[PDB]
């Protein structure tokens, strides 16, 4: 491992697998997996029900106390039967630490707001809601934040266009600015960039 | 069973004896890296970029070429397998040109691939490069050998699966060079495929030059329509242009190859376009008209005649929902001759029985027979795919191959049992001792085709034929579902049309000269203004400005197979749909459309409003045009064969001669190949050569 | 009234089609013999059930149901279809 | 606290797609070809969804190319055909599926190369 | 090596030219259509063939970094000369 | 089978009540909607819009979704009684400016490829 | 090389404006404090990692060598 | 330029112009490629 | 190193550098450059279309440093506005006048700083 390799910390990952499995067992209800990647990030998979109380814990107990978030956000893959994952992550400045915990939707299920556990959460499921179209239940005042006012869709999906559907101009016949389907002089153009002989063996999947 | 037990990186797989350990690594999901091999090319062992290691062995193998054997670990990413792709990759690289800013291979390039994946990022070569001259092989494709990588695998495809021995090696160590040694141009129904084959830009097209990157283009999935093969395609468009032709694999019908004329004939549907409905001025010209006026003008002839006034020919290039679209339009006037230029005899059974007129042993099927005899056909020529699997069959399963016509050169050594069609009752009969060749046969294969059929002998012959089958069956038993009888087509549209009731040939309207005539693309000019009476109305409905459209009275532009979503069946009765690569030019339109716009104005609307409703029409006429990748069907041999039997039409004391006599008369045969400028470079390149 | 073609289908391996399939391969060769000139198609359904399609003129069709009839059967629809009796 | 509802998904009303895209297009569900160009089977692992082509003409200006249809360039990526269906089922789109096309695995054998009797023999190497 | 149309436009090197039908014309109406008077195959094709003794010749452009990447150029064939790709200098070997 | 979890309503007659709401809220908001604005439009026909936004979704037959675009609606009221909207957003609803497009297959036939 | 370079971090008091603005000012004085310190190390060396699977070649070595345009070409489409 | 001039070649301006927007002598942008379909011509004689 | 009008550049001959790889239409972040290309009478590889329209570009200068041959760059010419937005969509001819405008402090600006690239 020569200048050009990143060089790697195995008392931080021994220190994160540690907390892991320490979290993993203190909330068995609603931990379904722990992760450490190789630059040293927790992940905790927990089941939808347990968005309150695991980030209650971390926020609360002694030897956690990640008391700040840092983001929160979604996204989305269309070709698992929850399409919408939602990732928190948590900042703990007493033990100088971030960890982080995903759970998953459906365009139909709705979400549990964390407002109460964290105050930054508010715009952030604003965020969520007006790019996903994540429902978030118990919201103080859920509503658009990002999009223009009547605007129908949730652009972040995968499978909402890239120019939308809709674009705005000037009409002075009614003396206002209107709406009308979209349409390019210039198409967007498509790159195939992708190339054949696969370039990383250690992420290989079974041929099934 | 006989299977053995070895690994991949410790993982457990049965493999059959004799299995390389290149393909143990594919049955793993690894792709070993290569250059020379190729699944369907002989083994060669050049490149040495396969080289892998084997766990407590001292030396590397080449995985191409080498069979594993009983306990084996294959160590696919271990250090010394990627040190051997390192330096192979460095060897390869040390005279390459810096050529890839202007090769037209550069973003699809096997070579640039491998080098970023397995390969070093610098380079410690200090010496000048070898610089090679070029060599000209004709006018598709173009030669530039100096990114010769020496492969061999160009020479290979042209000596096994083209049946062309022009391709060798000339010298010796670094100057060894791809070629032919003299001027000589490579020239093949099958030559274009060393493009594909060849890794690099050594080998590109000529008429594809600089005109688009790979990852620029839209990839659409579709089917050719230049003969009755069907071979799958892709078809490359850029900001709404077609650049371009690829094969696309299907192992029962083309494999991996596609036609020179598949290939290179796009270049035809951008000239002799029809854009815009045409009408007769006063003066008696062709002038352009809106769809309004010339849908009417048509309407209104179609409202004033009736019955027997009223007929439609369907050319080559008909796609099956306008062919029953307007089958429906015309017998909604109580017509019924449809006919297409294609004859099919129709005494006997005739269109009833589907297996009367399809290749029942379809184009897998040649693997398995054991025998087969050609009877005034030049498969070469009229279906080079299913001529390259004969070839296939012949080379790897020692298959017997005679033919009845002329001698003809098929790339493959053949028995030639004579040009008269009298030597067919001979084998009917049994004193040709070729009949005893195919008692004994376990898979015996005929295969007759419709350019013998067209000769008015079409009725003569094909109850040979089915006689020679039947004697085959009777003598030799029933060994089980083998379907002995086959009929070879030439054109895309005729399976169809017989598939929907459509009359073959032109003779029906010979009998009654209709007044308003309908031109479906119909353009082998079988029919003049002579022969029809006079101030008959006609209607051609087509793409392209051929021989069909001077003799018009109304032109109505339609779209070309690259412009439609449109159903094909191909000469084994396999049904298959394109896709729209672009759209129609101009103001053409969809055909199927512009048949139910004619009806709706002439007060006879057809029922169905979408191309879901017409493939539900199609399905309700013909229920085996919507199953689309199908070729299994019923035999009904016995019953024709029987039928076959009524009529007894003598044979002409004529040799059976194909249209197809030579390689310069491939290039022009519909009317996008006589508009395609290669097409034409090609016929001037085999008529004299330089 | 007038009759122009007609059409069978009939799929390959359905027990309802065994019948209709009995009849073609006993029967179909006697009747192209009585009518030499019209077109009785022969084509092949897929799960679906047996059909008899005839055509008049002017492009009017009548479709009948042929589900586990047997080769009597079969031959007594067909009979009626190209006598015209009801 | 279950509602117990049975039947079909349908999230037409919500995903804001205007109704003549949705009943009218139609999408292809296919494994994409190999390239031919190339021996990397890399790109033939994953199912992909695409709509159907539409109208695309000449800028009079610059000449470029111009389009009206959003959803020229959607392309979606699945784990399996299943996958695939239920999205587009889901979505309200009608669609094509085609099988996947698997390369037949090959007999291959060196030694063929130099035969006694067989036409498998080469002339050159 | 400009040329006119015979409406009266410039022809680009590129040969474009609008036909007499084209209502784009109206475009060029109380302005001017921008053309380059510079023709690169023309300028091209004014240079001198340069003779070398060697069987191999080495092109870069001129200039060394501020060339092209430089390409290895075979004269073995007398009946043509040997052309850079990039360049388009012609290179020969003295023939005679 | 196939439990959910509710979103409010436990089956379709509360989501019917909470539609029932909405359009209560709607068709009480429209004459001030009008005014405020300046729009126009009449009254009358502000409220057939209204109705024909709501009869457009008719077809659904299942609660969540029901509740979804419950809510939805109840975003847009409020975003149309708050005055966060222009009148240009009003006035979107009725595409004043877009061309009619013909649904008889001749008329698509002439003017291009689309079906 | 953050834990390379000294300097201190300005902290407030009352949570206010005015507290927060006194911080900003005495970030700009620090800010001046390591880019000081950041003149007076500055190392030799290359500037991007020597890795041209991730870093473009060198022009030079893009018109000389193989595997460089071939990783410059690949790198930039 | 005085001390130590330009590279002198023959494509380079010989008189430098400045800005020519809002001028008879403007830029006006136009497509520079040749027309991609060809049509049909008729035939110039009647058919019957 | 300033980022200004881009130019078309040509070789001391006449010639012009730019032999249409189209890496520079691959690489353009807003997709400003579009390419079309073809051979010559004297088949040479060259363009029929280089379209930049400089409303959509964001003069990152990633087209220049993708070239392998020098052919486009970023001159230093920054007055050129324009009283319309026809005029700011540049066609082959318009970036070739504006090569031959500016080659002389291109060639000298190159020629400063090729030894950092
Ligand atoms: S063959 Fe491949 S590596 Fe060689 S110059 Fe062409 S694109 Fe580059
Ligand atoms: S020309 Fe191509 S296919 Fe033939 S030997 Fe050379 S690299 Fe291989
Ligand atoms: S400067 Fe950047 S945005 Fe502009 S043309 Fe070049 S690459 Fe594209
Ligand atoms: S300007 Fe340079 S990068 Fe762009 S196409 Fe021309 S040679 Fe390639
Ligand atoms: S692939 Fe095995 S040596 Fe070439
Ligand atoms: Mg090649
Ligand atoms: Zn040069």
């Amino acid at each position: 491992t020569r200048p050009t390799i990143r060089p790697r910390n195995d008392v931080v990952h021994k220190q994160l697998s540690a907390f892991g499995q320490y979290v993993a067992e203190i909330l068995p209800k609603y931990v379904q997996q722990v992760q450490v990647s190789c630059f040293n990030e927790l992940e905790i998979f927990i089941h939808p029900d347990g968005v309150i109380p695991v980030l209650t814990f971390l926020r609360d107990h002694t030897n956690a106390q990640f008391k700040s978030l840092a983001d929160l956000t979604a996204v989305d893959v269309p070709t698992r039967q929850n399409r919408f994952e939602i990732v928190y992550n948590l900042l703990s400045l007493r033990f100088n630490s971030r960890i982080r915990v995903k759970t998953y939707t459906d365009e139909l299920t709705p979400i549990e707001s964390s407002v109460t556990v964290y105050k930054a959460a508010n715009w952030y499921e604003r965020e969520i809601w007006d790019m996903f179209g994540v429902f978030f239940a118990n919201h103080p005042d859920l509503r658009r934040i990002l999009t223009d006012y009547g605007f129908e869709g949730h652009p972040f999906r995968k499978d909402f266009p890239l120019s939308g559907y809709v674009e705005l101009r000037y009409d002075d016949e009614v003396k206002r600015v209107v709406a009308e389907p979209v349409e390019l002089a210039q198409e967007f153009r498509k790159f195939d960039l992708n190339s054949p002989w696969e370039a990383f063996p250690a992420y290989r999947q079974p041929p099934e | 069973s006989n299977l053995i037990e070895v690994f991949v990186d410790g993982q457990s797989v049965m493999v059959e004896p004799g299995t390389t350990v290149l393909q143990a690594c594919e049955k793993v999901g690894m792709q070993i890296p290569r250059f020379c091999y190729h699944e369907r090319l002989s083994v060669a062992g050049n490149c040495r970029m396969c080289l892998v290691e084997i766990e407590k062995a001292p030396k590397v193998v080449a995985a191409c070429a080498m069979p594993v054997m009983k306990g084996w670990n294959i160590l696919t990413n271990s250090e010394k397998s990627k040190k051997a792709r390192e330096g192979v990759m460095e060897f390869l690289l040390a005279n390459h040109p810096l050529d890839c800013p202007i090769c037209d291979q550069g973003g699809e390039c096997d070579l640039q691939d491998q080098s970023m994946m397995f390969g070093s990022d610098r380079s410690r070569f200090l010496e000048g490069k070898r610089a090679v001259e070029d060599k000209n092989i004709g006018p598709l494709v173009k030669t530039i050998m100096t990114r010769c990588i020496q492969c061999t695998r160009c020479i290979r495809f042209a000596s096994e699966i083209a049946g062309v021995d022009d391709l060798g090696t000339t010298g010796r160590g670094n100057d060894m060079q791809v070629g032919t040694y003299i001027e000589k141009m490579f020239m093949s129904e099958l030559s274009g495929n060393i493009i594909d084959i060849c890794p690099v830009g050594a080998l590109t097209s000529k008429p594809y030059a600089f005109t688009a990157r790979p990852w620029e283009t839209r990839k659409t999935e579709s089917i050719d329509v230049m003969d009755a093969v069907g071979s799958n395609i892709v078809v490359s468009t850029r900001t709404g242009e077609v650049m371009r032709i690829l094969p696309r694999m299907h192992e029962d019908i083309n494999e991996e190859w596609i036609s020179d004329k598949t290939r290179f004939a796009y270049d035809g549907l951008k000239r002799q376009r029809l854009t815009q409905p045409m009408i007769r001025n006063e003066k008696g010209l062709l002038t352009y008209t809106t769809w309004e006026d010339a849908l009417s003008r048509v309407a209104g002839m179609l409202q004033s005649f009736q019955g027997n006034d009223v007929a439609a020919i369907a050319g080559g290039l008909v796609d099956a929902e306008a062919l029953v679209a307007l089958k429906d339009l015309l017998n909604r006037v109580d017509s019924d001759s449809l006919c297409t230029e294609e004859v099919f005899p129709t005494a006997g059974a005739g269109t009833d029985l589907r297996s009367n007129y399809l290749l029942n042993t379809t184009i897998a099927g040649v693997e398995e027979a054991d025998v087969i005899l050609l009877v005034g056909t030049n498969p070469r020529f009229e279906a080079p795919l299913f001529n390259a699997r004969i070839r296939k069959s012949w080379l790897h399963n020692d298959l017997k191959v005679a033919l009845i016509g002329s001698p003809v050169d098929l790339t493959y050594r053949y028995d030639h049992l004579g040009d008269s069609p009298k030597i067919l009752q001979d084998i009917a009969s049994g004193n040709h001792p070729f009949s005893q060749i195919l008692k004994e046969a376990k898979k015996p294969m005929v295969v007759l085709g419709s350019s013998a059929l067209q000769r008015s002998d079409g009725t003569a012959i094909l109850a040979a034929v089915s006689n020679i089958a039947q004697n085959i069956r009777l003598s030799s038993g029933v060994t089980g579902d083998w379907k002995v009888m086959n009929i070879l087509h030439r054109i895309a549209s005729q399976v169809a049309a017989l598939d929907l009731g459509y009359k073959p040939g032109v003779e029906a309207i010979r009998k009654n000269p209709p007044k308003v005539l309908f031109l479906l693309g119909a353009d082998g000019g079988c029919i003049t203004r002579q022969d029809l009476p006079k101030d008959c109305f006609i209607i051609y409905q087509g793409h392209h400005g051929d021989v069909g459209a001077p003799m018009a009275d109304v032109i109505l532009p339609g779209a070309a197979y690259t412009e439609k979503s449109a159903t094909y069946v191909n000469t084994e009765g396999r049904a298959q749909q394109t896709k729209v690569a672009v759209t129609p030019p101009g103001l053409a339109r969809e055909d199927w459309k512009i048949i139910r716009a004619l009806s709706e104005i002439a007060g006879m609307t057809l029922p169905y409003d979408t191309l879901d409703q017409v493939r539900s029409r199609l399905e309700e006429v013909s229920p085996n045009l919507v199953r689309y990748d199908d070729v299994e069907g019923a035999n009904y041999f016995q019953q024709a064969n029987e039928l076959s039997k009524l009529v007894n039409q003598q044979l002409l004391a004529d040799p059976l001669v194909p249209p197809q006599l030579t390689i310069k008369d491939f290039y022009m045969t519909d009317s996008i190949s006589r508009a395609s400028q290669t097409m034409a470079k090609c016929v001037k390149a085999v008529t004299e050569g330089i | 009234l007038g009759l122009r073609e007609i059409r069978i289908h009939l799929c390959q391996r359905s027990p309802g089609s065994q019948g209709v399939r009995d009849f073609i391969e006993k029967r179909y060769v006697e009747l192209k013999k009585a009518n030499p000139d019209l077109p009785i198609l022969i084509r092949e359904c897929s799960d679906v059930q047996p059909k008899l399609w005839a055509r008049y003129a002017f492009g009017q069709e009548k479709n009948v149901s042929l589900n586990n009839f047997s080769a009597d059967q079969v031959t007594r629809t067909l009979e009626n279809v190209l006598s015209g009796k009801a | 606290q279950l509602i117990a509802v049975d039947e079909k998904l349908d999230i037409t009303t919500l995903t804001g797609v205007p109704e003549e895209h949705i009943k009218t297009r139609k999408v292809r569900i296919f494994v994409p070809a190999r390239n031919n160009m190339q021996s990397g089977v890399n790109n033939t692992k994953k199912w992909k969804m695409e709509f159907d082509t539409r109208e695309r003409w000449e800028n009079p200006l610059m000449g470029w190319s111009s389009t009206a249809d959003p959803l020229s360039n959607l392309v979606l990526t699945f784990s399996t055909k299943e996958d695939a269906v239920a999205f587009a089922e889901k979505n309200g789109w009608s669609f094509d599926v085609e099988e996947r096309k698997v390369p037949k695995p090959k007999s291959k054998s060196y030694g063929a190369n130099f035969s006694w009797n067989k036409r498998t023999r080469v002339s050159t190497k | 090596g400009v040329r006119t149309s015979p409406t009266g436009e410039k022809v680009t090197h590129t040969g474009q030219a609008y036909d007499d039908g084209d209502y784009r014309r109206v475009r060029f109406s109380d302005r001017q259509k921008e053309v380059n008077e510079n023709f690169a195959i023309d300028l091209i094709a004014e240079q001198p063939v340069s003779e070398v003794g060697s069987r191999v010749i080495s092109c870069d452009g001129g200039g060394g970094a501020l060339g092209h990447p430089r390409v290895y150029i075979n004269l073995d064939k007398e009946t043509k000369t040997g052309t850079c790709g990039y360049c388009g200098l012609q290179f020969r070997q003295p023939h005679h | 089978g196939t439990s959910v979890k509710p979103i409010f309503s436990r089956d379709m007659n509360e989501a019917k009540r909470r539609v029932r709401e909405l359009y209560r809220a709607w068709y009480r908001e429209v004459p001030n909607t009008v005014h405020l604005f300046q729009l126009d439009i009449s009254v009358k026909q502000g409220r057939d819009k209204v109705r024909e936004m709501f009869m457009k979704n008719a077809h659904v037959t299942d609660p969540r979704v029901v509740d979804l675009l419950v809510i939805k609606g109840k975003m847009e009221l409020e975003e149309t009684i708050n005055v966060w909207k222009q009148r240009t957003h009003i006035m979107r609803f009725f595409h004043e400016t877009e061309a009619p497009r013909p649904t008889d297959f001749l008329s698509k036939f002439y003017v291009g490829h689309d079906p | 090389v953050y834990d390379q370079v000294e300097f201190d971090v300005p902290i407030g008091s009352r949570g206010d404006c005015y507290d927060r603005y006194l911080c900003r000012v005495e970030e700009m004085r620090q800010s001046l404090r390591i880019i000081s310190q950041c003149l007076n190390k500055m190392p030799p060396g290359e500037i991007k990692v020597d890795d041209a699977k991730v870093s473009p070649p060198k022009r030079a070595e893009m018109k000389t060598s193989m595997e460089s345009l071939i990783h410059h070409f690949k790198l930039y489409t | 330029p005085t001390t130590k001039p330009p590279t002198a070649r023959k494509y380079i301006w010989t008189n430098h112009k400045f800005n020519v927007s809002g001028t008879p002598q403007q830029y006006v942008p136009y497509s520079t490629t040749r027309k991609k379909i060809q049509e049909w011509v008729p035939p110039s004689t009647p058919y019957k | 190193r300033f980022r200004g009008e881009h130019a078309l550049r040509r070789y001391p001959s006449g010639e012009e550098r730019c032999i249409a790889c189209k890496l520079c239409e691959a690489v353009c972040p807003a997709q400003a450059i579009t390419i079309e290309a073809e051979p010559r009478a004297d088949g040479s590889r060259r363009t029929t279309r280089y379209d930049i329209d400089m409303t959509k570009c964001i003069y990152c200068g990633f087209c220049q440093e993708a070239c392998p041959v020098d052919a486009i760059v970023e001159g230093p010419n920054f007055e050129f506005s324009t009283e319309t937005h026809e005029e700011l969509l540049y066609n082959k001819e318009k970036l070739l006048n504006n090569g031959d405008k500016w080659e002389a402090e291109i060639a000298a600006n190159i020629q400063a700083d090729y030894l950092y690239r």
